[PDB]
C-alpha cells in the first residue's frame, strides 16, 4: 500500500483531489470575496478601529510615522490623503454627537468612508488582533463571573443565563437577583466582593470600545465567520491546484535541490498566488499561478541550494558566463581563452577568474581516493593551525632565557623593560604610562630603556639571546 | 569533605536516552540558518552551521568582528557579536541544537530490529510507520466507548466514530500521535496487570511472551528513561570542527557530508514553521512534516529509508551512524589501527655478529627517532645553547651529535615488529646498535618467531618513550626474556637452518679420515689437531673429557673419562656450559637433538647460561657451516638406476588392466581404482629406491676393501639434519613427482613420470600449474581464516586474566596419556607437565606421598612420577577454577617463556587465543574448518543420539517419521520417550540395557549432548581432544591449557532450573549464579538455593554477552549495541581490556593490574 519514499505518499494523497471546472474557480473566488468583505465590514463596524486610524493620522502629520505605514493608499498623494482623512474625521465628528436613534444611518456611512482606505496588511492585522484580544478581555470577565457563581458558590448555569442576556453589566442582575430566595440565591453573597469589583473592567469595555457587551460579540464573531469562509475557500483552491506546482517543479529537478523540496516551495508559491489573485481581470488563474510558482521555486533554489550562499546577481552572472562558453566552445575550436568571455561580458572582465573560482561547489570531504580503502579525502587534510612541538619547546625555553637575562639588569631597568613589553604581565604599557607609574616620567624612561638595550647588546649578555634569532 | 564538582579522573561511563532539556543543556545556541560562511570574507554567518557566536572564535583568542584581539581579554563576551574569546579548539567541543516544528521519530528506535517504540507499546512496526506517514489514525487513551487503546482507524472510520463519540474518545496521527501514545503510557499499571495475567492462564505460548515483556518493561522503568524521548522535540548539532569546511589548494573547499544533511534538516524545519504561519492546507504541511522526518532520519542514520545522495555526487552521504560505525567490518580506530609517533620501518637484513639481545638500527633512523631525546641531551651537556640551536645542529648533522646519540641509545630499548603479528612474539624488544646503512639488522635466532624471511619483508620500529615503557620492554618484551613459546614450553630460539647444517656437519662421522683411532688429552688439542690440518673434522677417536653433574645438592660434581667420540664433537664440546653431560654432543646433532640440547640446558642451568649458550651455538654453527663448503650441484641429486624399470613394469600393469577392460573382465571404475593403485605403488617404489640410494650409497674403505655408511652428499645432509628440504621435496627432485588431480578432485591416472632433475614437458607442467595456483590460493585463504579465528578467540576471551592467587579447589580433570588405538599418540608426561596436582598421588604401595597435594610439576617432579609406574594424575585446570570473573594462578599452570609459575595479573585469555591462532596457518570432516566447527559447538550434519537415561530400553509405536523409543529405568519412572526417526539405522539393542550417553546410533555428536548427558569434564575433554587431534595430526604443539580457557569461556553461561531468587529459564553467568547460591546456602534464606543447568555457547555466540557496552560496540554491530544499551540505561564500569583500550587508559592487567586493583578496592568502599 505504502512504498514509503514520501514522494509517493504525497503524489497519491494529492492525486485524490479533483481538478476544478472553469466555473468552480469563479465560485470559489466569489466565496473568497464574500468572506473577506465580511471581515472588512466587521472592521468598519468597530469604533476603536476608526478612532485608532484617526490618532494614527494625527501621528503621521506630526512626523511620528509615514503615509506608507498606515495606508497603501485608498481607492486611488499626500494632499489627496490629507483631504480623504479630513473626510473620515468629519464623518466621525458628526456620528459621535448624534448618539442622542437616527444615528445609525451615519454610523453606516462612517463605515463606508472608512472602507475607502486600503490599509497596510500589518496595520490590518494589528486591528484584527486588537479586536480578538478585546474579546479575550470580555471572555475573562464572563468566565470569572460565571465560575464565581456556578463552581464556587454553587449555582446552576440554567438560571445563570436568564438575567445575563441583554444586560451583563448593570446591577439589575447582581444586586436584584440575590433576593430571589432560590436555593442558589443566598449562596451568591460569599463571592459578592469578588464579582462586583471585577465588574469594573467589564462595563469599562463599553467605554473604551464604545459598544455594549452585546455588540462586541456579534461584530467580531461575524468577523471570525468571514475569515473562516475565506481560508476555507482559498485552501480549497490550492488543494485543487497542486498538480500545476508538480508539473512546473519537474523542470527544476537537478538544480541542486530535492524534488519534494521543489514542489513544496512551489506549493508556497501557489498559496501566494491564491492570496494575490483577482478574477475580475479575466486573466486565467493557471498562467497567473505559473509565474508565481516558478518564482518561488527559482528564488528558493538560488537562495538555499548551496553550501556557500551566493547573491542572486552573482548566480545570473555565472549563468551568462556559461552561455558564452557554450557558443564559443566549438566556434573557437577548442575553448575560448580564460580572458575571452571576459570582454564578451560587460563588467571589468578579470572578474571571470574570481567569479569562476567562487562558483565551484566544495568537494565532499568523504570523497574516496585510491585503493577503495578507508582512505577518504578528509583523512589527508592536515591541521596547519597546530603549532609544532619543536617550536613549542623553544617558546618554553625563550621564557627562561629572557628571564635570566632580565635578572641581569638593575631592578628598575628590569621593571621598565618588562613594562615596555608584555613580559610576565597583562597587555603592555605606553611609555607615558610607564612614566606615571615610575613617577620619573617622559623622555627619561626612553633613555633608560635605550641604555638597558645597550647593556644587553654587546655579547656576554648577547651570546644567550642571539642564538634565538634564526 | 566536599566530594567534587569539576574535573576529576572519572570512573565508568553511562548511556541513556536524552531529554530535550538535556540536549538544550549541551547546546550553546540554536542554529537557525542553513548558511555556512559569508562567501567572500570567509567568516561564519552568525547562527548558522558554522558560527562564531554559538560555537567559537575562528582564530585563537580573537573576536570574530576583530575588536578584542589581545590574549588578555578572555572571559569577555563581545558587545558587537557575542563571542567569548577562547582557543579555536572550543569550536571542536561546544554543541548546538535545533528546535523542530513537528515532533520526529528517532530512526534508531524506530528501525532497530526489535523496534523499541514498537515493542514498548506492544504495537507492530508497520502500523507505527503507517501512522507516522499519515496513512491512518491511531487511538490514544480510548476511554470506554467502542475502541481499543492501540487500535488503528482509517479516514472514514475516524469520522464515523468521532460523529458517534465527540469526547471520551481520542485519536491522532503522525509523529505527535506516537509521542502522545508514549507519554500517556503508564508502565507500572501494565506491570501489575501483566503479573496477574502471567499468574492466571496456563499456556506455554502465553506466559513465555508475558514474562519476556514484563521483564522488558520493568527494566525500562528501572532505567530512568521516559518513552517520550524516543520522539525528538530537539535535535542536537555536532561541533563545526568535527565536520569542517576547511579550504584546499586551488582555493577549493572541502566539507563533511553532515553539513548537507544538517542543512536539509534546518531548511525543511524552517519551511515547516513558515507553512504553519501561512495557514497552509493539510496536504501540504503533512508532506512537509514527512520530509522533515526523512531529513532527520537521513542525518542520524542514512539508508534505513531512502539513502539520500550528496550534492552533485552519486555516492550516498555519510551520516552520524556511519561516523560512529566506521568501516572494514567492525573497526573503531582503536581496532583497525592508529597512527603512532616515534616510529619507523624498513627492509631487514641478517646481522649474525649480533648477540641475541640486540639488533642493527640504521643511523639516520636512530637520529630521527630519538630526535627529541637528542635535543635534550645536547643542551644538557651544554653543546647547544638552546633547543633551536640543537635542531640546527642535528639538522647540520655536526660531528658531535653522533656521540650524544650513542649516549641516548645505550640502555634505551626499541620495539621491533613484523607485518603478520599473531602471537605475542610478533613484537620483541632489542638493544639498538648503530649501523651505517638504511637496512635494519635482526638477530637470526629471532627469525623463527617473526616468521620473517629475508626476501624483502620489512620491520617496523617503535621507540618506547616513558620510563615505564623502557622497563616494560626490557623486563617483558625483551628478546632474551622470551626464549620459550607461550603455547608450549619448547624453545622458540631453536637454531634454524645454516647453523644446524653447521653443527650437523661438525658432529658426524665418516668411516676413515685423518687422525682415525688416535687419542687426545682434551677438546683443546682436538681443535688444535683440526685447525692445523692434521686431523679431519669427523673421525672416530677416543678423547679425554671432563663433564659435570649438578646432581649433588645445588652443587656441580666433576667427573672425567675417555670418551669414544669424534674430533668435531670434541671441538664443539668446548661451548657446552657446566652441568650438561657429554652424552648430548656425542650424537649426530640433528635439528631436534640440537633443540633438546638447548631445552635441557635451560631446565638445568637456568636462563643466562642458556642464552649465551644459544648465542655460541649460532656463532659456531655459522662459522663451521661456512668452513664446511656445503653446496648444491646438479649431480648432488641422484636418480635411481632402477627408476626406468619400475616405470616400465608399473606401465605393464596398466596395459594388463586395460586389456581386461577391453575384454570386459573388469568394470570401468574398478579398472580406474586398479590402475591408480598400480601407479601409486610405482611412485612409492621409486621414492623408496631413490631414498636408499641417496641415503646409504657412500661406499668407502677403511684398511680393508669396503664398508658403507650414511651419505655425505650435500642435499642429503641438508634434508637429514632438518636444516632445509624434506623427503617429499627431495623425492620431487630425483624420483617422479606424485599423481595430480583435476579441480574436481578426480585423481588423474597418468602421473608425472618425469622429475625436476629431468625435464617436465608441456602437459606435465600444465597439470602441475593447477596444483600450484590452488596451493597459493588455499594458503593465502587459510591466512585469512586463521586471523578470523584468532579474532573470535580473543573476542571470547580477552578480559579473562589471572586475578586471585589460589581458589583452592580440589577440583580438576583426570589426566591420562592419550593412548589412541595404537601405542601412545602422546605421553602422560607432556600432558601433566607444568600443571599443578589437584591432590596427592601414590606409589604402588602407599602412605608414601611422592607429590604432595598442590605442587607445580616441573621436569624433576614429572621424572619422579616417571620412575614410578603411575599412569594417572588428577590435575587442576582453568575450566574447573572456583574463582569467579577470572582464573587463579594456582589453577592455571606454570607455562610462560619463563619456567616459573604464572604471575598474578598476566592476561591469559589473550595469550591463549594467540597460542591457538598462530599455528592455524599450518592446518590443512577434519581441518581448520573442523577446528572452527568445534569452537562454534555446531551440531553436525548427521549427528548421533545418546541414551537420555540408563536402563533397559525398547521400541514403540510406528512409522510416523519417528518410531518411538521407550526407556525403562530400574527404580525410577519410565515416561522419558524420545522420537527417533526410523529411516536412520539404529545401534541400540531392543533387548539390552543402555547407560546414559551410550550409542543409540552412529556418527559424530553435538557437544551440547556431551555436556548435558555426560557433563562438564566430559564435554571439555571432548572439545580439547578433538581439536588437539586436528592440530597434532598436523604436528602442531599446543598445550591443553589455552584450549581449556577457551572452553571455560564457552560454558560461561548456564540456564537455571529451580528458583527462589531470580527468574526460571534465564541464561546467565555461572559466576554470578554460583556466587549467589554459595551466598544463599547460608544466611539469606536458610537455603533457597537454585539449581541451574550448564550451557554450551559457541565462541562467536559467547562473545555477544559482555557487561561493558563500549566493548560490545567494538566488535559487534555498533548501531544495535548502542541503542540496546541506551534503552536500559546501561552503565559501563569498564573493568575489561577492550573497553580500557578504547577509552585510552591503563589495561586492567599486567603492569596496570597494580593500578586497576588498587582502584577496584577503593570502589564500592569507604
Ligand atoms: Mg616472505
Ligand atoms: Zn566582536
Ligand atoms: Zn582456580
Amino acid at each position: 500500500g505504502r512504498t514509503t519514499d514520501p514522494v509517493r505518499m504525497y503524489m497519491r494523497e494529492m492525486g485524490t483531489v479533483e481538478l476544478l471546472t472553469r466555473e468552480g474557480e469563479i465560485d470559489i473566488a466569489k466565496r473568497i470575496e464574500d468572506g473577506i468583505n465580511q471581515v472588512q465590514c466587521s472592521v468598519a463596524e468597530y469604533p476603536e478601529a476608526i478612532t485608532y486610524l484617526l490618532e494614527q493620522y494625527d501621528r503621521v502629520e506630526a512626523e511620528e510615522a509615514r503615509l506608507s505605514d498606515l495606508i497603501t493608499g485608498f481607492v486611488d498623494d499626500p494632499e489627496l490623503a490629507r483631504e480623504k482623512f479630513a473626510e473620515l474625521r468629519a464623518q466621525y465628528v458628526v456620528t459621535r454627537d448624534t448618539i442622542k436613534a437616527t444615528a445609525q444611518e451615519e454610523i453606516l456611512k462612517l463605515s463606508e468612508v472608512f472602507k475607502q482606505f486600503r490599509l497596510v496588511p500589518k496595520q490590518f492585522d494589528y486591528l484584527v488582533n486588537s479586536m480578538r484580544v478585546m474579546m479575550d478581555r470580555v471572555r475573562t470577565q464572563e468566565r470569572l463571573i460565571m465560575k464565581l457563581c456556578v463552581e464556587q458558590c454553587k449555582m446552576p448555569k440554567k438560571n445563570f443565563i436568564t438575567l445575563f442576556t441583554g444586560n451583563e453589566t448593570s446591577d439589575t442582575w447582581f444586586n436584584a437577583a440575590i433576593a430571589m430566595n432560590k436555593p442558589w440565591s443566598e449562596k451568591l453573597h460569599d463571592v459578592s466582593e469578588e464579582v462586583h469589583r471585577a465588574l469594573q473592567k467589564l462595563q469599562q469595555i463599553e467605554e473604551e470600545t464604545g459598544l455594549t457587551i452585546e455588540q462586541v460579540k456579534d461584530i467580531n464573531r461575524r468577523m471570525s465567520i468571514g475569515e473562516a469562509k475565506a481560508r476555507r475557500a482559498k485552501k480549497e483552491m490550492v488543494e485543487a491546484n497542486l498538480r500545476l506546482v508538480i508539473s512546473i517543479a519537474k523542470k527544476y529537478t537537478n538544480r541542486g535541490l530535492q524534488f519534494l523540496d521543489l514542489i513544496q516551495e512551489g506549493n508556497i508559491g501557489l498559496m501566494k498566488a491564491v492570496d494575490k489573485f483577482e478574477y475580475r481581470r479575466g486573466y486565467k488563474f493557471s498562467t497567473y499561478a505559473t509565474w508565481w510558482i516558478r518564482q518561488a521555486i527559482t528564488r528558493s533554489i538560488a537562495d538555499q541550494a548551496r553550501t556557500i550562499r551566493i547573491p542572486v546577481h552573482m548566480i545570473e552572472t555565472i549563468n551568462k558566463l556559461n552561455r558564452i562558453s557554450r557558443q564559443m566552445l566549438q566556434e573557437m575550436g577548442r575553448e575560448p581563452t580564460p580572458e575571452e568571455l571576459a570582454e564578451r561580458m560587460l563588467m571589468p572582465e578579470d572578474k571571470i577568474r574570481k567569479v569562476l573560482k567562487i562558483a565551484k561547489e566544495p568537494i565532499s570531504m568523504e570523497t574516496p581516493i585510491g585503493d577503495d580503502e578507508d582512505s577518504h579525502l578528509g583523512d589527508f587534510i592536515e591541521d596547519t593551525t597546530l603549532e609544532l612541538p619543536l617550536d613549542s619547546a623553544t617558546t618554553e625555553s625563550l621564557r627562561a632565557a629572557t628571564h635570566d637575562v632580565l635578572a641581569g639588569l638593575t631592578a628598575r631597568e628590569a621593571k621598565v623593560l618588562r613594562m615596555r613589553f608584555g613580559i610576565d604581565m597583562n597587555t603592555d604599557y605606553t611609555l607615558e604610562e610607564v612614566g606615571k607609574q615610575f613617577d620619573v616620567t617622559r623622555e627619561r624612561i626612553r633613555q633608560i630603556e635605550a641604555k638597558a638595550l645597550r647593556k644587553l647588546r654587546h655579547p656576554s649578555r648577547s651570546e644567550v639571546l642571539r642564538s634565538f634569532l634564526d | 569533605l566536599k566530594a567534587q564538582t569539576k574535573t576529576e579522573e572519572f570512573d565508568a561511563i553511562k548511556i541513556a536516552l536524552a531529554s530535550p532539556d538535556m540536549i538544550r543543556s549541551w547546546s550553546f545556541g540554536e542554529v537557525k540558518k542553513p548558511e555556512t560562511i559569508n562567501y567572500r570574507t570567509f567568516k561564519p554567518e552568525r547562527d548558522g552551521l558554522f558560527c562564531a557566536r554559538i560555537f567559537g572564535p575562528v582564530k585563537d583568542y580573537e573576536c570574530l568582528c576583530g575588536k578584542y584581539k589581545r590574549l588578555k581579554h578572555r572571559g569577555v563576551i563581545c558587545e558587537k557579536c557575542g563571542v567569548e574569546v577562547t582557543q579555536t579548539k572550543v569550536r571542536r567541543e561546544r554543541m548546538g541544537h535545533i528546535e523542530l516544528a513537528s515532533p520526529t521519530a528517532h530512526i534508531w528506535f524506530l528501525k532497530s530490529l526489535p523496534s523499541r517504540i514498537g515493542l514498548l507499546l506492544d504495537m507492530p512496526l508497520r502500523d507505527i510507520e503507517r501512522v507516522l506517514y499519515f496513512e491512518s489514525y491511531v487511538v490514544i487513551e480510548g476511554g470506554m466507548t467502542n475502541l481499543e487503546r492501540q487500535q488503528i482507524l482509517t479516514e472514514e472510520q475516524y469520522l464515523d466514530a468521532l460523529e458517534e463519540f465527540g469526547d471520551e474518545f481520542d485519536a491522532k496521527m503522525g509523529a505527535e500521535a506516537i509521542q502522545a501514545l508514549l507519554k500517556s503510557m503508564d508502565l507500572e499499571q501494565e506491570c501489575e496487570q501483566l503479573r496477574e495475567e502471567l499468574n492466571e492462564t496456563n499456556s506455554e505460548t502465553k506466559r513465555k511472551k508475558l514474562t519476556k515483556r514484563i521483564k522488558l518493561l520493568e527494566a525500562f522503568v528501572q532505567s530512568g528513561n521516559k518513552p517520550e524521548w524516543m520522539i525528538l522535540t530537539v535535535l542536537p548539532v555536532l561541533p563545526p570542527d568535527l565536520r569542517p569546511l576547511v579550504p584546499l589548494d586551488g582555493g577549493r573547499f572541502a566539507t563533511s557530508d553532515l553539513n548537507d544533511l544538517y542543512r536539509r534538516v534546518i531548511n525543511r524545519n524552517n519551511r515547516l514553521k513558515r507553512l504553519l504561519d501561512l495557514a497552509a492546507p493539510d496536504i501540504i504541511v503533512r508532506n512537509e512534516k514527512r520530509m522533515l522526518q526523512e531529513a532527520v532520519d537521513a542525518l542520524l542514520d542514512n539508508g534505513r529509508r531512502g539513502r539520500a545522495i550528496t550534492g552533485s555526487n552519486k555516492r550516498p552521504l555519510k551520516s552520524l551512524a556511519d561516523m560512529i560505525k566506521g568501516k572494514q567490518g567492525r573497526f573503531r580506530q582503536n581496532l583497525l589501527g592508529k597512527r603512532v609517533d616515534y616510529s619507523g620501518r624498513s627492509v631487514i637484513t641478517v646481522g649474525p655478529y649480533l648477540r641475541l639481545h640486540q639488533c642493527g638500527l640504521p643511523k639516520k633512523m636512530a637520529l630521527e627517532l630519538f630526535k627529541p631525546f637528542i635535543y635534550g641531551k645536547l643542551e644538557l651537556r651544554g653543546l647547544a645553547t638552546t633547543i633551536k640551536a640543537a635542531k640546527k645542529m642535528v639538522e647540520r648533522e655536526e660531528a658531535v651529535v653522533w656521540d650524544i646519540l650513542d649516549e641516548v641509545i645505550r640502555e634505551h630499548p626499541v620495539l621491533l615488529n613484523r607485518a603478520p603479528t599473531l602471537h605475542r612474539l610478533g613484537i620483541q624488544a632489542f638493544e639498538p646498535v648503530l649501523i651505517e646503512g638504511k637496512a635494519i639488522q635482526l638477530h637470526p635466532l629471532v627469525c623463527a618467531a617473526y616468521n620473517a624471511d629475508f626476501d624483502g619483508d620489512q620491520m617496523a620500529v617503535h621507540v618506547p618513550l616513558t620510563l615505564e615503557a623502557q622497563l616494560e620492554a626490557r623486563a617483558l618484551m625483551m628478546s632474551t626474556n622470551n626464549i620459550l613459546s607461550p603455547a608450549n614450553g619448547e624453545p622458540i630460539i631453536v637454531p634454524s637452518q645454516d647453523v644446524v647444517l653447521g653443527l650437523y656437519y661438525m658432529t658426524r662421522d665418516c668411516v676413515n679420515a685423518k687422525g682415525e683411532g688416535m687419542v687426545l688429552t682434551g677438546p683443546k688439542e682436538a681443535e688444535r689437531l683440526y685447525r692445523s690440518g692434521l686431523a679431519s673434522l669427523h673421525a672416530r677417536v677416543k678423547v679425554r673429557i671432563t663433564e659435570y653433574e649438578k646432581d649433588a645438592n645445588g652443587e656441580l660434581v666433576a667427573k672425567t673419562s675417555l670418551k669414544d667420540t669424534t674430533v668435531g664433537r670434541a671441538i664443539l664440546w668446548m661451548i657446552v656450559p657446566k652441568g650438561l653431560p657429554y652424552s648430548i654432543v656425542n650424537q649426530a646433532l640433528g635439528k631436534k637433538a640440537i633443540s633438546k640440547m638447548l631445552n635441557t640446558c635451560y631446565r638445568i642451568l637456568g636462563l643466562k647460561p642458556t642464552v649465551i649458550f644459544a648465542d655460541q651455538i649460532m656463532y659456531t654453527g655459522f662459522a663451521y657451516a661456512a668452513r664446511s663448503g656445503a653446496s648444491v650441484g646438479i649431480d648432488d641429486m641422484v636418480i635411481p638406476e632402477k627408476k626406468h624399470e619400475i616405470i616400465s613394469e608399473a606401465e605393464a600393469e596398466v596395459a594388463e588392466i586395460q586389456e581386461q577392460f577391453q575384454s570386459g573382465l573388469v568394470t570401468a571404475g574398478e579398472r580406474y581404482n586398479k590402475v591408480i593403485d598400480i601407479w601409486a605403488a610405482a611412485n612409492d617404489r621409486v621414492s623408496k629406491a631413490m631414498m636408499d640410494n641417496l641415503q646409504t650409497e657412500t661406499v668407502i674403505n677403511r684398511d680393508g676393501q669396503e664398508e658403507k655408511q650414511v651419505s655425505f652428499n650435500s642435499i642429503y645432509m641438508m634434508a637429514d639434519s632438518g636444516a632445509r628440504g624434506s623427503a617429499a621435496q627431495i623425492r620431487q627432485l630425483a624420483g617422479m613427482r606424485g599423481l595430480m588431480a583435476k579441480p574436481d578432485g578426480s585423481i588423474i591416472e597418468t602421473p608425472i613420470t618425469a622429475n625436476f632433475r629431468e625435464g617436465l614437458n608441456v602437459l606435465q607442467y600444465f597439470i602441475s600449474t593447477h596444483g600450484a595456483r590452488k596451493g597459493l590460493a588455499d594458503t593465502a585463504l587459510k591466512t585469512a581464516n586463521s586471523g578470523y579465528l584468532t579474532r573470535r578467540l580473543v573476542d571470547v576471551a580477552q578480559d579473562l586474566v589471572v586475578t586471585e592467587d589460589d581458589c583452592g579447589t580440589h577440583e580438576g580433570i583426570m589426566m591420562t596419556p592419550v593412548i589412541e588405538g595404537g601405542d601412545v599418540k602422546e605421553p602422560l608426561r607432556d600432558r601433566v607437565l607444568g600443571r599443578v596436582t589437584a591432590e596427592d598421588v601414590l606409589k604402588p604401595g602407599t602412605a608414601d606421598i611422592l607429590v604432595p597435594r598442590n605442587t607445580l610439576l616441573h621436569e624433576q617432579w614429572c621424572d619422579l612420577l616417571e620412575e614410578n609406574s603411575v599412569d594417572a594424575v588428577k590435575v587442576r585446570s582453568v575450566v574447573s577454577c572456583d574463582t569467579d570473573f577470572g582464573v587463579c594462578a594456582h589453577c592455571y599452570g606454570r607455562d610462560l617463556a619463563r619456567g616459573h609459575i604464572i604471575n598474578k595479573g598476566e592476561a591469559i585469555g589473550v595469550i591463549a587465543a594467540q597460542s591457538i591462532g598462530e599455528p592455524g596457518t599450518q592446518l590443512t570432516t577434519g581441518g581448520l574448518p573442523r577446528v572452527a566447527d568445534l569452537f562454534e559447538a555446531r551440531r553436525p550434519k548427521e549427528p548421533a543420539i545418546l541414551a537420555e537415561i540408563s536402563g533397559i530400553v525398547s521400541f514403540g509405536k510406528e512409522t510416523k517419521g519417528k518410531r518411538r523409543l521407550v526407556i525403562t529405568p530400574v527404580d525410577g519412572s519410565d515416561p522419558y520417550e524420545e522420537m527417533i526417526p526410523k529411516w536412520r539405522q539404529l545401534n541400540v539393542f531392543e533387548g539390552e540395557r543402555v547407560e546414559r550417553g551410550d550409542v543409540i546410533s552412529d556418527g559424530p555428536e553435538a557437544p551440547h549432548d556431551i555436556l548435558r548427558l555426560r557433563g562438564v569434564h566430559a564435554v571439555t575433554r571432548y572439545i580439547v581432544n578433538e581439536v588437539q587431534d586436528v592440530y597434532r595430526l598436523q604436528g602442531v604443539k599446543i598445550n591443553d591449557k589455552h584450549i581449556e580457557v577457551i572452553v571455560r569461556q564457552m560454558l560461561r553461561k548456564a540456564t537455571i532450573v529451580n528458583a527462589g531468587s531470580s527468574d526460571f529459564l534465564e541464561g546467565e553467568q555461572v559466576e554470578y549464579s554460583r556466587v549467589k547460591i554459595a551466598n544463599r546456602e547460608l544466611e539469606a534464606n536458610g537455603k533457597v538455593g537454585a539449581t541451574y543447568s550448564r550451557d554450551l555457547l559457541g565462541i562467536t555466540k559467547a562473545s555477544l554477552a559482555t557487561e561493558s557496552f563500549i566493548s560490545a560496540a567494538s566488535f559487534q554491530e555498533t548501531t544495535r549495541v548502542l541503542t540496546e544499551a541506551a534503552v536500559a540505561g546501561k552503565r559501563d564500569e569498564l573493568r575489561g581490556l577492550k573497553e580500557n583500550v578504547i577509552v585510552g587508559r591503563l589495561i586492567p592487567a599486567g603492569t596496570g593490574y597494580a593500578y586497576h586493583q588498587d582502584r577496584m578496592r577503593r570502589r564500592a568502599a569507604g
